[PDB]
């Protein structure tokens, strides 16, 4: 499965 | 790693809106606003859309798997629930639009682990009364999936351990409200 913790997501912003 | 490919997500989600203007049927008073299945697309969903915060009172965005309608109704919602933050008028600025990303981040990023098939979606009613935010799963009678969903979410918003947020399911919503489980 593709998981992505918070920090990952918000970086990506 | 290479950086010219998007980070693709789990699941297609696709973003609703809400608001009670067009119709005095409840459901045709909901618009696809779009979908999306990276987070490139997510964020630049984000961005380009109100603060919950800002929307006129009434309103709702419901976040769902591409496939289920935002609705009690829908095959994967009729047997399931919901675990239910209730927010008090000055959360609407304190505490809203942080708990609904951090709701959104939960959902996109599969954050559920063994039990993230069993989410379905997540709903922000804006409402004068008090906020309202939720996380639809799929299955009210699944005590281990549901309880887990439940602790995830808490600990996620950082909620202390003495604010207990509650379980309810669709069809004791929607019957003329009990928790199935508490955490
Ligand atoms: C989520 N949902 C809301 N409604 C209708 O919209 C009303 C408002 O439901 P609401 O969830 O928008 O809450 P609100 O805070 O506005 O009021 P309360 O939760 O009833 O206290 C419901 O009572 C239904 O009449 C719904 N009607 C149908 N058929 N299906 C749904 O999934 C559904």
């Amino acid at each position: 499965r593709i998981i992505y913790s918070r920090l990952q997501l918000l970086l990506l912003k | 790693p290479e950086h010219y490919i998007k980070h693709p997500l789990q699941n297609r989600w696709a973003l609703w809106f809400f608001k009670n203007d067009k119709s005095k049927t409840w459901q045709a008073n909901l618009r696809l606003i779009s979908k999306f299945d990276t987070v490139e697309d997510f964020w630049a969903l984000y961005n380009h859309i109100q603060l919950s915060s800002n929307l006129m009172p009434g309103c709702d965005y419901s976040l769902f798997k591409d496939g289920i309608e935002p609705m009690w109704e829908d095959e994967k919602n009729k047997r399931g629930g919901r675990w239910l933050i209730t927010l008090n008028k000055q959360q609407r600025r304190s505490d809203l639009d942080r708990f609904w990303l951090e709701t959104l981040l939960c959902l996109i990023g599969e954050s559920f682990d063994d039990y993230s098939d069993d989410v379905c979606g997540a709903v922000v009613n804006v409402r004068a009364k008090g906020d309202k935010i939720a996380i639809w799963t799929t299955e009210c009678e699944n005590r281990e999936a549901v309880t887990h969903i439940g602790r995830v979410y808490k600990e996620r918003l950082g909620l202390p351990p003495k604010i207990v947020i509650g379980y309810q399911s669709h069809a004791d919503t929607a019957t003329k409200t009990k928790n199935r489980f508490v955490v």
